[PDB]
DNA sequence: TTAAGCAATTCGTAATCATGGTCATAG
DNA sequence: CTATGACCATGATTACGAATTGC
């Protein structure tokens, strides 16, 4: 629709071009001025004008030490390298590789690993043609002959073999998004032929850009064009949507100009005749090949830069795809910037111990970049449902029966139209409020990896560029160590608790970037790890190297510095000015989201160690880690002798206090006095005291002030939180209990939070008593919701699933009548519940959706849910405050409150009527007992205001959803399985259809037809 | 039949007639005939050459939980 | 060709081991 | 018609894997 502004009057032999990159390409090519790997760079100017760039002149090389031999040092065994063996046997040796320019070069440099001295050695620099001829090179120079006039017997090792346009962009220090110059005369417009669709096309050799680096004045970002958009597809009944036999019906599509705080363009594309909506356009069509062609057209036209959406690659794309093929219309897959090249479907897969294993189809665009939304949630967020639903809930706020919206009127398919732009309008929202895109171009901004990266890849890709990028600057090779498998070493400590309830001010002090700093203040690095034996002839240990508790020696710094220091050092700082910048915002979401980013460099600088220890990998040096997690231990130990040992009865101060608690980077003394004031004094003096006894940059913090606090185990307590004293508490705490996991009831978490609540607060066990009492009376009497009753728990890799029968995986691969189709795959959360049955040896026999029981009306297994769910953390709460009476006291609340339980063959009802006083079955309808007739006005009294309490509830929730639907004049449809408005809006229906009906016993209170 | 099911199925979704789906067909096809917006006189002729069936005597999601 | 680490607590299922109610037949 | 231990049946203890969170 609407397009790009036009390119005036840029003349090459006067005037510079100034763009901002997004993508890059590797091409093998052609049309060679007079290499064959020519390099792509996509981008856009500062007014808005696309540029495709084209580069040439770079091959790909590697390293490799020139033998101890008569060979490498002299040029003809050098030449003698490069030229190939004519013998018959060496086709194996000089035809996958054959006649390449690998060429011959000497060069002064040295390996990483170790520290052996300051002097240097020979090294040949291999130069290849192809990129994808560095595999067979090293199946050839390493197993395969390296007899060769005896230049270069078996075997030298390869060193540095990486990837190629990190290569590239580690060789010109360009990093992702940057500012990127072609000074003039360097450029020709018009020698490249139009063969993209692009607007400015040059054409420039490798040696010619400059670089500037974000800062200053280049630190913007240009106006970018981001696309959103969803379909919509009509189905079977039961049959989940297939794309050789279900049409798209509607394609809505929004778009913006980044930095502009609306949208410009609004986009529906609908498949029968529609009507007008107010702020959009509407076009229609009568078959499906012109709303593909349509589609596609306006992609080419618009050319946006970013895509987004949700759901988009594993459902949206691939489905038009295939739909496209089904239908025989050729134009449509070629959706990408390069005119002659068509889009194909592939698998991939991802798996980590950080994140899990997931599976999903990429579908190929050049030029242009990917943002999924739903992988980015899945990447950083740890949440209970990840339906757009639930997280328009904890973020903002809010297939049948489409196919007969679509079979219908005018009206009917403008209002499934304004549904589908609601949908493909939420992300959009969701991107620029949670502050994604911004943190993605300064990521790829600190690390130097580009923007396609950080979805795809995982944390190793970074700190190797990162590395390498340090590693140019005082020439160094790095190796290839690779093995398979050493062992674990130990970890971190805990201190062993005093357990229990305190109401006296425990004070919490800590380290501040423990591991970075240890790393950092103790010279620790690759290039510095001195080997047992060269120390040995010489004997300077004073103040030239250092020892550690492992047993390593590391050279002091008077000698070396090290290379992840600076790396340390440099995404340290980062991380502090994110902290400097978050520490003036006064919105609640904005102050999380700006912790959000300084979390995400703080996991950049831990994986920064983890890399050291990761056996599989690319680079482990476990000799690091164990030296990092023994000064460790030996820190927090010298923190607690300290703190306990100095400020005692006999020095002066009022009670030695005496630690109840530290866990590997913290410390939680108890002081001994009840006034905050007096514990934030001196447990600030106590830390800034004990600081003062390391290098720099250790230091010791205070943190907060719990008062009271609740401890349990390890890794479980609670407390109420203090940050100054006349702001006088913030919020509670909740260290690992049953209020922040995901793998119970919403029943038991609310309680375990209203239980701390009024015994932390209010400090009345009695109410506390009284609130647990309601619960499970109120369970018993079957009066609680099923959002209450619904476990999650997320199904992965299926061979551990193989080894032992679990619930959730039972549920998931027992498919549905309706619908093989749509099921669980591996990776998501399942949710179900648990029904009565009479299979006691198994919990993986009563499991079912929350659906199905809906729809079906199973009954709830209440004894399950009181004795396996409920009591158990209750008996972990209650009893520090007490005894083992409080066990009987909280078993006999139950006792008093368990007396109370609400109640094929089942047609064969014969319906006996009840006493509604004295409950005994009798021959009559009346309601009353002969024995129990006079009480009959207290009687009826009673179970009015029951009638008249259902009547105040079906009211204020079935006109709930007509403000949560928009409109006023039509009909509700939303069966919202994650919203609590559906499915209590069900059962009350049928409360009043039962307590209506219990009060036609009594007559009428008149008659009715005067 | 398979032509007198679509009839049905246009008079249930055109909105001049009402927001029904609570009620039955022939108790909304009088609704409108009271107030006298326009009801046609062939979704009554196929409501009385009937018994009480539920594919015909039913509005469309008679079924489905909302 | 691809993947940052370790410590610790909780719950469910099958298997191992203890103990009583019938029973079957020798006295 | 009546003792005795062999036989079936039901409940208590231990072991280990899976899931998830804290540093
Ligand atoms: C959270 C986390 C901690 N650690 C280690 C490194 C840390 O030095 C040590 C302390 O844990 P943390 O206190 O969670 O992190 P930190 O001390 O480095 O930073 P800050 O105090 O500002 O929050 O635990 C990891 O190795 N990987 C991780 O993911
Ligand atoms: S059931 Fe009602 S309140 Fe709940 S999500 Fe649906 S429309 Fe909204
Ligand atoms: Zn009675």
């Amino acid at each position: 629709r609407w397009l790009r502004p036009t390119p005036p009057a840029l003349d090459p032999q006067t005037e510079p071009l100034i763009f901002q990159q997004l993508e890059i390409d590797h091409y093998v090519g052609p049309a060679q001025p007079v290499s064959v790997p020519v390099l792509r760079a996509f981008g856009v100017t500062d007014e808005g004008f696309s540029v495709c760039c084209h580069i040439h002149g770079f091959a790909p090389y590697f390293y490799t030490p020139a033998p101890p031999g008569f060979g490498p040092e002299h040029m003809g065994d050098l030449q003698r390298e490069l030229n190939l063996a004519i013998s018959r046997d060496s086709r194996g040796g000089r035809e996958l590789t054959g006649p390449a320019v690998l060429a011959v070069e000497l060069c002064s440099r040295e390996s990483m690993f170790g520290y052996h001295g300051h002097g240097p050695s020979p090294f040949l620099r291999i130069t290849v043609a192809l990129p994808r001829l560095v595999a067979p090179a090293r199946r050839l120079l390493e197993q395969g002959i390296r007899v060769a006039g005896l230049g270069t017997p078996s075997f030298a090792p390869y060193e540095a073999n990486v990837d190629f346009e990190i290569r590239f962009m580690v060789d010109t220090d360009i990093v992702g998004c940057n500012w990127l110059e072609l000074p003039a005369g360097k450029y020709a417009l018009r020698l490249k032929e139009k063969a993209t669709q692009c607007q400015l096309e040059a054409d420039v050799l490798w040696s010619d850009v400059v670089s500037h680096p974000p800062e200053g004045p280049w630190q913007r970002i240009a106006p970018l064009r981001v696309l959103s958009f969803d379909i919509e597809c009509a189905g079977r009944k039961g049959i989940f949507p297939e794309p050789e036999r279900d049409p798209v019906i509607q394609i809505c599509s929004l778009g913006l100009r980044w930095g502009e705080p609306e949208p410009f363009l609004r986009l529906a594309l609908t498949l029968r005749p529609c009507a007008p909506i107010l702020g959009a356009k509407v076009q229609s069509y009568e078959k499906e090949e012109d709303l593909l062609q349509a589609w596609s057209t306006f992609i080419r036209i618009m050319d946006p830069d970013v895509i987004t959406g949700y759901n988009i690659q594993n459902f949206d794309l691939p489905y038009l795809i295939s739909r496209a093929q089904t239908l025989k219309v050729q134009t449509f897959p070629f959706l990408g910037r390069v005119a002659g090249l068509c889009s194909n479907i592939r698998d991939s897969s991802f798996q980590s111990k950080q994140t899990g294993r997931r599976d999903t189809k990429v579908v190929s665009m050049v030029g242009r970049v990917q943002m999924d939304m739903l992988q980015v949630l899945l990447r950083e967020y740890k949440l209970r449902s990840y339906t757009l639903n639930a997280v328009s809930f904890h973020f903002l706020g809010e297939h049948s029966i489409i196919t007969d919206l679509q079979n219908g009127n005018d009206q009917t398919r403008r209002r499934l139209a304004v549904y589908c732009l609601k949908d493909a309008y939420l992300p959009l929202r969701l991107l620029e409020r949670l502050m994604v895109l911004v943190n993605a171009v300064e990521m790829a901004r600190v690390t130097g990896v580009p923007l396609s990266y950080l979805l795809s890849r995982g944390q190793q890709v970074k700190v190797v560029s990162q590395l390498l990028r340090q590693a140019m600057h005082e020439g160094l090779l790095m190796p290839v160590v690779k093995s398979e498998g050493g062992e674990d070493y130990t970890g971190a400590t805990v201190i062993e608790p005093l357990k229990g309830y305190y109401d006296v001010p425990i004070a919490t002090l800590d380290f501040s970037s423990l591991y970075p700093s240890i790393m950092m203040a103790h010279n620790l690095c690759y290039t510095t790890l001195l080997r047992p034996g060269t120390a040995q002839k010489l004997g300077l240990t004073e103040d030239q190297f250092i020892r550690t508790p492992t047993g390593d020696e590391f050279v002091k710094t008077s000698v070396r510095k090290g290379l992840l220091p600076q790396i340390l050092e440099n995404l340290l700082s980062a991380r502090k000015r994110a902290k400097a910048e978050l520490a003036k915002e006064t919105d609640p979401l904005r102050r999380q989201v700006l912790d959000g980013r300084q979390l995400a460099l703080k996991v950049s600088a831990n994986s920064v160690y983890g890399f050291t220890g990761a056996q599989v990998g690319k680079l482990p040096c476990l000799e690091i880690s164990q030296s990092v997690t023994g000064f460790g231990r030996q820190m927090i130990e010298k923190t607690k002798q300290l703190v306990e040992s100095k400020y005692t009865v006999e020095n002066g101060y009022s009670t030695s206090a005496k630690v109840v608690y530290g866990d590997t980077d913290s410390v939680m003394c108890r002081f001994g006095v009840s006034s905050v004031a007096e514990a934030m004094a001196l447990g600030r003096e106590a830390a800034d005291w004990v600081s003062g006894h390391f290098p720099s940059p250790i230091r010791l913090e205070f943190e907060k002030v719990y008062f009271p606090y609740l401890l349990i185990s390890k890794k479980r307590y609670a407390g109420l939180l203090f940050s100054s004293r006349p702001d006088a508490h913030d919020r509670m705490d909740c260290k690992g209990l049953e209020a922040v996991r995901r793998d119970n009831c919403p029943l038991v978490a609310n309680l375990v939070t209203a239980s701390l609540r009024r015994l932390l607060i209010d400090r009345d066990p009695e109410g506390a008593v009284a609130h647990a009492q309601d619960v499970i009376s109120d369970l018993l009497c079957n009066r609680i919701d099923i959002s209450q009753l619904v476990i999650t728990k997320e199904l992965t890799r299926a061979a551990s699933d193989y080894a032992g029968k679990q619930a959730h995986v039972e549920l998931a691969e027992r498919m549905r009548k309706r619908d093989p189709g749509s099921a669980p795959s591996l990776g998501d959360r399942v949710p179900y519940v648990i029904i009565s049955a009479a299979k006691g040896v198994a919990a993986y026999m009563k499991s079912e959706d929350p659906l199905f029981v809906l729809e079906h009306s199973l009954p709830i297994d209440t004894q399950y849910y009181l004795e396996q769910q409920l009591a158990k953390p209750l008996l972990r709460i209650f009893e520090p405050i007490l005894g083992e009476g409080r066990a009987e006291a909280v078993l006999l609340r139950g006792d008093h409150t368990r007396c109370k339980t609400v109640l094929g063959l089942l047609a064969f009802a014969k319906r006996r009527n009840c006493c509604i006083g004295c409950r005994t079955v009798l021959s009559h309808q009346g309601a009353v007992c002969e024995f129990c007739q006079p009480r009959e006005s207290e009687l009826y009294q009673k179970e009015v205001s029951h009638l008249n309490a259902l009547e105040e509830r079906f009211s204020r929730l079935w006109t709930q959803c007509q403000r949560c639907q928009g409109s006023l004049h039509e009909d509700v449809i939303c069966t919202s399985r994650d919203c609590p408005i559906f499915y209590m809006r069900k059962k009350v229906r049928k409360d009043l259809e039962d307590q209506e009906q219990l009060l036609r016993r009594f007559g009428p209170p008149g008659p009715e037809a005067w | 039949e398979e032509a007198e099911l679509e009839l049905l199925r246009q008079f249930d979704l055109a909105w001049q007639y009402g927001p029904c789906t609570g009620i039955t067909r022939l108790q909304r096809w009088c609704r409108a005939k009271q107030m006298g917006l326009e009801p046609p006189p062939e979704v009554w002729q196929v409501l009385k050459t009937h018994p009480g069936d539920p594919r015909f005597q039913c509005s469309l999601w008679h079924l489905y939980p909302l």
